[PDB]
RNA sequence: CCAUAGGUUAAUGAGGCGAACCGGGGGAACUGAAACAUCUAAGUACCCCGAGGAAAAGAAAUCAACCGAGAUUCCCCCAG
RNA sequence: UUUUGUAUAAUGGGUCAGCGACUUAUAUUCUGUAGCAAGGUUAACCGAAUAGGGGAGCCGAAGGGAAACCGAGUCUUAACU
RNA sequence: AGGACCGAACCGACUAAUGUUGAAAAAUUAGCGGAUGACUUGUGGCUGGGGGUGAAAGGCCAAUCAAACCGGGAGAUAGCUGGUUCUCCCCGAAAGCUAUUUAGGUAGCGCCUCGUGAAUUCAUCUCCGGGGGUAGAGCACUGUUUCGGCAAAACCCGAUGCAAACUGCGAAUACCGGAGAAUGUUAUCACGGGAGACACACGGCGGGUGCUAACGUCCGUC
RNA sequence: GUAACGGGGCUAAACCAUGCACCGAAGCUGCGGCAGCGACGCGUUGUUGGGUAGGGGAGCGUUCUGUAAGCCUG
RNA sequence: GUUUAUUAAAAACACAGCACUGUGCAAACACGAAAGUGGACGUAUACGGUGUGACGCCUGCCCGGUGCCGGAAGGUUAAUUGAUGGGGUUAGCGCAAGCGAAGCUCUUGAUCGAAGCCCCGGUAAACGGCGGCCUAAGGUAGCGAAAUUCCUUGUCGGGUAAGUUCCGACCUGCACGAAUGGCGUAAUGAUGGCCAGGCUGUCUCCACCCGAGACUCAGUGAAAUUGAACUCGCUGUGAAGAUGCAGUGUACCCGCGGCAAGACGGAAAGACCCCGUGAACCUUUACUAUAGCUUGACACUGAACAUGUUCUAACGUUGACCCGUAAUCCGGGUUGCGGACAGUGUCUGGUGGGUAGUUUGACUGGGGCGGUCUCCUCCUAAAGAGUAACGGAGGAGCACGAAGGUUGGCUAAUCCGGAGGUUAGUGCAAUGGCAUAAGCCAGCUUGACUGCGAGCGUGACGGCGCGAGCAGGUGCGAAAGCAGGUCAUAGUGAUCCGGUGGUUCUGAAUGGAAGGGCCAUC
RNA sequence: CCGCGAUGGUAGUGUGGGGUCUCCCCAUGCGAGAGUAGG
């Protein structure tokens, strides 16, 4: 990231946003995953 | 006591006669109306002439003052 | 050992679907009264990192 | 004044050495930051004390998240 | 060797023999190649086992948004031509 | 009597020559100063490194002193200098721009290379459409200039020149776009792997600077 | 130290004009050979091959491990 | 006397003498985290520090600056203390919106508060200063072309045939001057300058001689250096001063004694000079710290009223005596003195080159000094864009709720109603524009709107610019239409950190909150 | 729609070549401005 002493790109641009703790404990399930569970009922525990 | 100058402004003609342009395209950047806006050409706040329609650039000398107008001939 | 992320870069860039990076525009922190609304409006949405700069950003964010 | 300090003798133990590892008492700077002081190097090097075949830690005033786990230690993940 | 440029009166070497400088570890990306393929691969460890077990994990199959969230869309905006 | 006098031992070190791979990492020779004193010398002791000691020269502290020596941190760091080892084949730069406590460093871009993909993509010429304000020219303008006339020597008129920052004119070339053929190993553009380079030199042409001085200096272009 | 034709020398062996000859390079051509790239007949044709930094491609040789209780060697 | 052992012996250091200043003894001061020790088994006729430097005659004026000393009314001011207000949470109260006790909690910071500083004085043998109307005061005595005088070899006198030196004067002191002493001064000096007698191979100008080398023979036997050498002159050429290139001249092969013009000879990775975001040590009113010194609060730390002192019991004792004991340590005891002081710990303000770590820009016809550094206009700039120099010329770091928007109306300079036609005007440089006026006036106004934005320009990038049109809502005008600031091009500052307002976001068990995000803004 | 102008010569200049090289010349291509006849 050193540019010869010019204020580098990752410092001349502003920070933004925050990180969500909820996003880390949220998943997406594809339709192709629904058959992969045992016994035809899809909930968190059967997906796990 | 000298040694100063300003940045060059890249003025002048961007699209010459007969060039096909899209609407919005800048035709000339200038200081004041060295060229004037003809048919299908707008004049911006800094005297930039730009195409208001798709077509070909046309320079022409018209009026009693014999002024250089720029128009777009629609395709 | 594992490469360390440049943590300042991770706070300023996010990787997009085709592997580019989005960033927030400069010039919208302060000294805002003198700036035209048009100029500020155009600085609000996030922008993509340019081709010249991608190499620098990628080096800083090896786990992007 | 009683006494206590002190004195003499006896018994028992210690003392010193040793490469690393271990716990503790102290603790740099070069260096990096393209200068430099916060910061880094690093609780590293080094000095000191003490131990053992290992040491230290250890049996929840611990986590968790409304479900539960169940002392300490070490390894792989979690994750740059 | 260094230089715009060296027979240079710039540098280095008296000669010979021997030694003398892009490595190693881990991470990461790209190329080649091999395996398997919407999957791929296991770590520690167990195992007398280069086997076999171990799928904890990791990467991929979905993105958009600061985020809640929505989702082949999503964000922007009261709302998009 | 005396930090008294002359002068050996003893202690010094003012001058000169020699010596300078020495007889000697400080001496020899001839002269020189002190020589009862703040003298000199033997033996032993004490002061330790940002510390000592110093009638003070940054002097001396083991041939070492503006911070001893030895070991360690330690392979400190070194944008600097040097050096970098067998062979053949293909391609082949740059010494520029921008930014930089930057200027002999470095970063992005330009230029090299390798890979992948893609258009009649690119170049030359011809024809067509364009904008120019340079060369030249000119003097209405903005300044400058001379002569004559006229006349409040103004102004005005005729005649004559001059201009990077003058233009009532204005090329060649160059550049942008369009069309067409021929030619060219895609010569083009994009994306990705790997760079190097960012001290340039002279010569021609157009110029600034300098003295139309410099093998001078600074641009443009070949 | 001649020292302001490279020298000898030159009255052309100087200069101007016109012309035809010749010499002259690693240029071009001829003959033989090697290699890169472009189409494939796995045919031969077109063309290319000066190179520093540097990129790409392909190799030689050295020590050591397997192949090797093999093979060579008094 | 002393000194740079090893290029400086001196005018340097020291010195007796002088002065200032500190110091009452457990002295100041120094070494030491401390105990202690030196000072000193001394006691102000003593001891430390500082400057000056025998002696003689002397030592002037300035206290404004910096220091030191004294003051202590007033201003300012630390820790500490926590008045007051504001917020979070929730028992309740409310049908809901919300409100909201106690407690806990986040924040605010009244009052208290020492030294210091400001302030008022003093002080120059403190650091220092000592004029051409001005100052704190304007240099006295003495001395002066000087260890000081640039101009300068000043000028005059002396000495010499001739004297930039010397001696004596003059004063025009570039830039003397009174204890960082002034002026003198007998004696002293391996001290600096000048002159004379004697003396001479110092010299005119060298000659001869005696010895040690050098030379030859025998024995022993180094060294630095060295790409390779078949290692000439000259004139040219050329990384610009040639044995090696060109042309030409000269030259049989090889030693020995000699000489040093060249081999840019040998020696030492130039010490000068510049450069490196190198080093060291030194300085200071550079920055940041910090030992030390100093201030107060709380602790060790107590008792009687005063809003004064007294007391003893903590504590001190480097007073005396006794014992452990053969002991100037130490401890215990007795006693005197001092006494809640002193002193030490934690906290805290001041002071703090005593000590430490560091910083102290770049460009540049070498560096420094000066100038410059961002932005705008013109020219250089070669008729697209761009284009350098410590090239040539000027500007900006704003202004304006009208000087913006729109509709209607209007047209200048200058000269003498007319002529003239922008030669004026533009909010401000310059260039290109502007009559359909962009110049100028009036009425009505807030489009100097919010969300967006086809497309394009310009940048390595960060960015910057131009923009029809779409949605919402608006102004002007009759309407067409125009309006997303201003004739255009300068009037500017990334990111971080934080502040303020808003907010269908987040909220570390849960509800909240804090903090964070997002939007606006500083 | 927006109030002059030939012909000829001259100046300049792209490309190639040359000289006595601060400036020119030759071959070839392009060819003004001003002015003249005239309108
Ligand atoms: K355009
Ligand atoms: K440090
Ligand atoms: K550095
Ligand atoms: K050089
Ligand atoms: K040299
Ligand atoms: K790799
Ligand atoms: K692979
Ligand atoms: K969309
Ligand atoms: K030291
Ligand atoms: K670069
Ligand atoms: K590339
Ligand atoms: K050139
Ligand atoms: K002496
Ligand atoms: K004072
Ligand atoms: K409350
Ligand atoms: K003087
Ligand atoms: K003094
Ligand atoms: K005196
Ligand atoms: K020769
Ligand atoms: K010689
Ligand atoms: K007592
Ligand atoms: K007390
Ligand atoms: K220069
Ligand atoms: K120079
Ligand atoms: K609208
Ligand atoms: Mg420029
Ligand atoms: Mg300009
Ligand atoms: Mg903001
Ligand atoms: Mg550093
Ligand atoms: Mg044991
Ligand atoms: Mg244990
Ligand atoms: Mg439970
Ligand atoms: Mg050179
Ligand atoms: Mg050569
Ligand atoms: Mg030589
Ligand atoms: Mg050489
Ligand atoms: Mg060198
Ligand atoms: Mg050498
Ligand atoms: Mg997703
Ligand atoms: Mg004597
Ligand atoms: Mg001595
Ligand atoms: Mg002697
Ligand atoms: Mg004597
Ligand atoms: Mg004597
Ligand atoms: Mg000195
Ligand atoms: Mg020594
Ligand atoms: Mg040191
Ligand atoms: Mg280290
Ligand atoms: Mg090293
Ligand atoms: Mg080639
Ligand atoms: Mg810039
Ligand atoms: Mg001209
Ligand atoms: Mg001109
Ligand atoms: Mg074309
Ligand atoms: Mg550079
Ligand atoms: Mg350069
Ligand atoms: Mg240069
Ligand atoms: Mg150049
Ligand atoms: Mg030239
Ligand atoms: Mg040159
Ligand atoms: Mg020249
Ligand atoms: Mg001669
Ligand atoms: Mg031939
Ligand atoms: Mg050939
Ligand atoms: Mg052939
Ligand atoms: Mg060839
Ligand atoms: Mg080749
Ligand atoms: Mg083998
Ligand atoms: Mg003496
Ligand atoms: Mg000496
Ligand atoms: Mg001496
Ligand atoms: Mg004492
Ligand atoms: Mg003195
Ligand atoms: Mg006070
Ligand atoms: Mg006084
Ligand atoms: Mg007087
Ligand atoms: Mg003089
Ligand atoms: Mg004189
Ligand atoms: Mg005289
Ligand atoms: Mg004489
Ligand atoms: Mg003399
Ligand atoms: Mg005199
Ligand atoms: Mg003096
Ligand atoms: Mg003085
Ligand atoms: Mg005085
Ligand atoms: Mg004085
Ligand atoms: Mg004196
Ligand atoms: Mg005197
Ligand atoms: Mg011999
Ligand atoms: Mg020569
Ligand atoms: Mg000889
Ligand atoms: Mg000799
Ligand atoms: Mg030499
Ligand atoms: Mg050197
Ligand atoms: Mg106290
Ligand atoms: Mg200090
Ligand atoms: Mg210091
Ligand atoms: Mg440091
Ligand atoms: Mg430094
Ligand atoms: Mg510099
Ligand atoms: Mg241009
Ligand atoms: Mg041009
Ligand atoms: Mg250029
Ligand atoms: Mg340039
Ligand atoms: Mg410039
Ligand atoms: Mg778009
Ligand atoms: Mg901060
Ligand atoms: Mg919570
Ligand atoms: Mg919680
Ligand atoms: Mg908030
Ligand atoms: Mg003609
Ligand atoms: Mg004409």
């Amino acid at each position: 990231g050193f540019e010869g002493g010019q204020m580098p790109l990752y410092r001349r641009l502003p920070k933004f946003g925050f990180t969500s703790r909820k996003a880390a404990i949220t998943a997406e399930i594809r339709l192709s995953d629904l058959a992969k569970v045992e016994g035809g009922v899809v909930d968190l525990n059967t997906l796990k | 006591r000298n040694g100063r100058d300003s940045e060059a402004k890249r003025l002048g003609v961007k699209r010459f006669g007969g060039e096909s342009v899209l609407a919005g395209s800048i035709i000339v950047r200038q200081r004041g109306t060295k060229f004037h806006a003809g048919a299908n050409v707008g004049c911006g706040r800094d005297h930039t002439l730009f195409a208001k329609a798709d077509g070909k650039v046309k320079f022409e000398v018209k009026g009693p003052k014999n002024r250089k107008f720029i128009s777009i001939e629609a395709e | 050992p594992k490469i360390k992320t440049v943590r300042g870069a991770a706070k300023r860039f996010k990787k997009t679907g085709k592997g580019g990076f989005k960033h927030k525009h400069a010039n919208l922190r302060h000294i805002l009264t003198k700036k035209a609304t048009k100029r500020k409006r155009h600085l609000r949405p996030k922008a993509m990192v340019s081709k010249g700069d991608l190499g620098l950003v990628i080096a800083c964010l090896p786990y992007a």
